[PDB]
């Protein structure tokens, strides 16, 4: 209902809003950005370092060096999608996908380049001792800490790194992605950008294959984007996240026809004093739990 | 053997040219280092120029103060020498904006702006001809003090080739590299080399249609040929052939990794002093910026803004005077300056501008203060630059008069024409006296040029005309330089009879229809109503045979009376002239441009 | 098969500015056609239309010949006497017609799943 | 048609009708007559490192006659490349091996004229 109402507004989408009345304060932000938690790409030409950009600037270094220039190789002879440099068995793939009938179809290595990607003599272009296969191979970590030079590398990087990742490789193919890795790789899109303070998201259950460490410092990012003026909207279940927010609205008194109306809006706490809400009924402990927990730190 | 000019002109010199021609000659054969030529508007200055070049014989830069009386010098010496180099240097600051920061809004201006190719290719043309040949003529803007890399490294650098040489192919296709050319066999553009397996194309930096084509048969180069690019159609037959670099900022790989680490040193220690002084923002945006640049001249030699970076890249102390495209020229050259009365001033302000612009840069971290080190020439490194000059003007200024020993005269005109008469009238019912006369000029199908010292004065004064039944078009003090064109061009068909605006000293104002100037306030404070300024003003009168000026004054200032006696003597000189020929004055016709 | 909702984004949109999404850089022209016949307006907002003037244009004249000139994008006019069929099934018709994996993924845009009525 | 654009390219060795010329040679080949023009790009010594300009000049001539090129040895024969499953005189393919190619149970190794039978009736 909102997001399709929204975006049909905003950026005149085409899709279908559910059944609503009307929408108001539709003059109070100018780009809605919902962060989907649906893969990456669908084929393994599709990256981090593809669906960020990054990959775009990582061959214009190499069209750049020294011996591309005298082997006239440019932004498209280490392109992975290219006849050019790219293996031409695979077709660019790096990864042969075996047929199996019954089983879950397997990726099997390209016995030609070895699952490089690229021919031999693309890879004979070196940037600082590694070639385009061997940086593609690199963490996002080791990455930017290997493209601490070039400060439009870098600052991409960082955002898979302020997401939660940045322990998986640049050329890890999207179809192998989880979930919420994928749906925290558009976080990385969505994270640094110049925020007008008139602009909201939408994620759906950003926690999905998260530890509670790893909430914390996703939740660190987010009310980032909150500090700034933006607007941060949530699906979760998970209550270390509940607890943290500013506003929660609860939704149907059980599920199916049982529901569908709200149940409690407000504070966190407000709504933890609702009976008729389970999310306050399991969130009320929780909020005394933490509180005292707290107070036991301050006191000592 | 040397390569002389050979001057083509379908006349010859006429009036007091010759005696002016062999003025300056016989001072830059005697040895004289300044020199002036002052010459009335009307006389064929470029010509009597022209004449004392080809006698000499020597590399030559003419300098003017803008874009368009550049271009004009260029085309008038590219008909005078069509069989010489005749070159046109000007850069980015002909219609670009340079690297800046305004400290109020926030805004870092880049030097983004693609250098454009034309004059790109121009400047690389003009800089190889110097080395090439000894034929050449450069005209330029300003620009021609600005900085620019060493000569000794653009020379040294070159790939010389010779027909069976000792040579590599991928040795070469790896020098082109150094020298700072790319491969693009997908596109040939100037500035570019093309492999094709032994079959070796390079599209030099200077050139336009014609590239080079050098090929193998085994270890040793065969063939060099100068083919007509995209064509094939073969031109040249040469044996030697040098290929200079495509950038004027490109240098040795070991001056380079010292001037690396100098620049290393150099951001550490003003980091140290950003750092202690709070200046905490300033240093990371330093320490980005000029990490990342170090890393890309780490890696092939250059990068983008590489200027920036010249007096270290050519290890030289700081506060150095920089090389300039003076320094391109051989010792024995010469140097012309077309209007002299403006453009060495115009020269004169070249560095205070440039420091400030660049100063504030290096204040809010943007650039190292070593940048401060690549900037165009103070006035007096372009007086020790100096060989031999010769000053031109109507109204030669303080400086060309003071160093020069008097002045050569150039003041009768090849079709006779006088400098005007003038009158000067009260300022109590100038409008209408101004109407009376230019209705009169109407009814004998002439026009007429009117300047007032204020905006204010000249919109009343253009509607004050349109109400009198005036055909009058308003010429704004910053209009589109397009529409400049037009609307002068309409002035000589008649669509205008008049023409109001506030400075008439700008050109494409030299027009044979014109034959009355008014000059309103001509007694006020004002660059516009000086000695020099008024005669300038005089002058443009001057290329009709009726031409008249009126000032109208309530005082008569020494700028007045100066400007007035000098029209005088010319005058009087000029009617002695004619009647010492049988001359009878007049106007010079010409045709009429479009598109 | 189409769904109305989607042949039109919102109810009130300009058909001047082409309301009607499919028919959208021919079509213009043949819009400019039905609407002079029948008298429709051009400055409008879809929602205050009268009902029969969206019915001509959405489900076609039903046999009524339509005066219709158009000029091609060579630049030469040529005059028909079409009997209209409407944006619907314009829609439905072209989508059927075509075997191509492209035109059809073009025109399923503009439609919708609806349960089996039998 | 060609031999412009060889020489519009900016070619230079080439060979025609067995016969090597050079081109601006004023080279005119006879209407009615068939022609053999095999475009010479680079000429080699086997030595140290090699590859890279091996490697450009492969790629040069390949892209030169779509994917063909002739690799005619000094001292022994010819020896020709196309890359993929194709012939390099007749264009005839048959892309990848792979079992179910030889199976008479699936179109994909089916005879067009009986459908995989073997027999006719
Ligand atoms: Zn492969
Ligand atoms: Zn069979």
């Amino acid at each position: 209902v909102l997001y399709k109402a929204l975006a049909q507004k905003l950026h005149r989408a085409k899709a279908k809003p559910g059944e609503h009345r009307d929408i108001r304060g539709l003059e109070h932000l100018d780009k809605v950005i919902d962060i989907d938690q649906s893969p990456i790409g669908r084929t393994p030409r599709s990256n981090p370092a593809t669906y960020t950009g990054v990959f775009d600037d990582i061959r214009d270094v190499f069209a750049s060096t020294n011996e591309a220039k005298v082997r006239g190789y440019k932004k498209g002879r280490f392109s992975f999608n290219v006849k050019g440099g790219r293996c031409e068995a695979c077709h660019g793939d790096g990864i042969i996908k075996i047929e199996m009938h019954f089983l879950p179809d397997v990726y099997v290595p390209c016995e030609v380049c070895h699952g490089k990607r690229y021919n031999r003599e693309t890879l004979e272009v070196t940037y600082k001792g590694k070639n385009i296969a061997e940086v593609l191979d690199m963490t996002v970590e080791d990455a930017l800490d290997f493209f601490a030079s070039i400060p439009k590398i870098k600052r991409k990087l960082e955002t898979l790194y302020d997401v939660g990742l940045g322990y998986m490789k640049l050329g890890q193919p999207a179809t192998t992605l989880s979930g919420g890795e994928a749906q925290r790789v558009k976080l990385a899109a969505e994270l640094h950008r110049r925020s007008n303070g008139r602009t909201l998201y939408i994620l759906d259950e950003p926690t999905t294959g998260l530890h509670v460490d790893d909430i914390a410092r996703l939740l660190d990012v987010l009310h980032r984007l909150v500090d700034n003026g933006d607007t941060v909207l949530v699906i979760e279940h998970n209550l270390d996240v509940i607890k943290t927010a500013d506003y929660i609205i609860d939704l149907g008194p059980e599920g199916g026809d049982r529901g569908g109306q709200i149940v409690a809006v407000g504070t966190p706490e407000e709504v933890a004093e609702v009976k008729e809400s389970h999310t306050g009924r399991y969130l009320k402990p929780i909020l005394e739990r933490d509180r005292a927990r707290m107070q036991a730190r301050y006191e000592a | 053997v040397e390569g002389r000019f050979q001057l083509v002109s379908p006349y010859e010199p006429q009036g007091d040219q010759p005696q002016a021609i062999a003025k300056l000659v016989d001072g830059l054969r005697l040895g004289v280092k300044h020199q002036t030529l002052l010459g009335a508007t009307g006389t064929g200055k470029t010509f009597t120029i022209s004449n004392v070049i080809a006698q000499v014989n020597k590399p030559t830069l003419v300098i003017a103060h803008n874009k368009t009386l550049a271009g004009q010098l260029h085309s008038e010496l590219k008909e005078f020498f069509p069989h010489n180099a005749v070159e046109y240097f000007v850069s980015y600051y002909d219609y670009y904006q340079p690297e800046a920061y305004v400290p109020q809004t926030d805004t870092y201006i880049e030097k983004d702006a693609k250098i454009n190719d034309e004059i790109d290719k121009l400047r690389h043309s003009a800089t190889s001809a110097l080395f090439e040949r000894r034929d050449v003529i450069i005209v330029a803007s300003v620009s021609c003090i600005y900085g620019l890399g060493s000569p000794e490294e653009y020379r040294e650098l070159v790939v010389s080739l010779r027909v069976g040489m000792e040579i590599e192919r991928n040795a070469l296709l790896r020098r082109l590299v150094d020298i700072q050319y790319d491969r693009n066999d997908i596109d040939f553009r100037r500035g570019t080399f093309r492999v094709r397996g032994d079959v070796v194309e390079i599209f030099p930096a200077s050139r336009d249609e014609h590239c080079i084509r050098v090929e193998f048969f085994g270890d040793e180069i065969e063939r060099i040929r100068e083919v007509d690019a995209l064509t094939g159609e073969v031109l040249g037959e040469r044996e030697h052939v040098a290929i200079f670099p495509a950038s004027h900022f490109v240098t040795r790989e070991e001056k380079m990794r010292l001037a690396i680490q100098n620049i290393e040193q150099e951001l550490e220690e003003r980091l140290a002093e950003l750092r202690a002084q709070g200046k905490l923002l300033e240093a990371q945006r330093l320490e980005q910026r000029t990490r990342y640049d170090l890393e890309m001249m780490r890696e092939m030699g250059f990068c983008s803004g590489i200027e920036n970076y010249s007096r270290h890249l050519a290890l030289r102390p700081p506060g150095s005077t920089p090389y300039t495209l003076l320094d391109y020229f051989p010792d024995d050259f010469l140097i012309i300056v077309d209007e002299s009365h403006v453009t060495l001033p115009q020269l004169r302000g070249m560095y205070n501008g440039d420091r400030a612009r660049k100063q504030v840069l290096v204040d809010h971290g943007f650039r190292l203060p070593s940048a401060l080190d690549n900037r165009p020439l103070t006035f007096e490194e372009f007086e020790q630059k100096i060989n031999q000059i010769i000053y031109i003007s109507a109204t030669p200024g303080p400086y060309e008069l003071e160093h020069s020993p008097g002045v050569v005269e150039q003041i009768i005109r090849p079709t006779g024409l006088l400098d005007p008469t003038i009158d000067v009238r009260p300022t109590k019912g100038q409008i209408d006296d101004l109407i009376g006369e230019i209705h009169e000029r109407v009814e004998r199908n002439e026009r007429t040029l009117v300047t007032t010292l204020t905006k204010k004065m000249a919109e009343d004064l253009t509607d004050y005309l349109k109400e009198a039944g005036i055909k009058v078009a308003y010429l704004h003090s910053e209009i589109k330089t397009l529409e400049r064109i037009e609307i002068i061009r309409d002035l000589r068909l008649g669509k205008y009879d008049v023409l109001v605006g506030i400075n008439l000293l700008r050109e494409g104002l030299d027009i044979p229809e014109v034959s009355l100037v008014a000059i309103l306030d001509a007694d006020k404070e004002g660059f516009l109503r000086s000695e020099r300024s008024l005669i300038q003003t005089i002058g443009r009168a001057a290329r009709n045979a009726n031409g008249h000026v009126i000032m109208y004054a309530d005082t008569i200032t020494k700028s007045m009376e100066i400007a007035i006696q000098e029209t005088k003597r010319r005058r009087a000189i000029q009617e002695e002239y004619n009647r010492k020929h049988g001359i009878v004055p007049r106007t010079v016709k010409k045709e009429i441009r479009d598109v | 098969e189409v769904d109305l909702d989607l042949v039109i984004p919102n109810d009130e949109l300009t058909l001047k500015e082409h309301a009607i999404a499919p028919w959208e850089p021919y079509y213009p022209q043949l819009l400019e056609a039905v609407c002079r016949h029948y008298g429709i307006p051009m400055d409008v907002p879809v929602k205050d239309l009268p009902k029969e003037q969206l019915d001509k244009i959405l489900y076609g004249s039903g046999g009524e010949p339509i005066y219709f000139r158009y000029t091609n994008d060579f630049g030469q006019v040529r005059e028909q006497y079409i009997a209209f069929e409407g944006v619907i099934p314009n829609v439905e018709r072209r989508y059927r017609e075509t075997s191509s994996d492209y035109i059809r993924e073009q025109m399923e845009k503009y439609m919708a799943e609806q349960p089996c009525p039998t | 048609k060609t031999l412009e654009d060889i020489r519009k390219q900016g070619y230079v060795r080439v060979r025609i009708d067995r016969e090597m010329r050079e081109l601006t040679g004023d080279i005119e080949l006879e209407k009615n007559k068939k022609h053999s023009i095999d475009v010479v790009v680079d000429r080699i010594i086997i030595k140290d490192g090699i590859a890279a300009r091996l490697a450009d000049s492969l790629e040069t001539a390949l892209k030169l006659a779509d994917g063909k090129v002739v690799v005619d040895v000094i001292g022994e024969g010819e020896l020709l490349f196309s890359e993929k499953h194709a012939c390099p005189y007749c264009g005839f393919s048959i892309g990848e091996l792979e079992p179910r190619l030889f199976s008479f149970n699936s179109p994909f190794g089916a005879c067009p004229d009986c459908d995989g039978l073997g027999a006719k009736l």
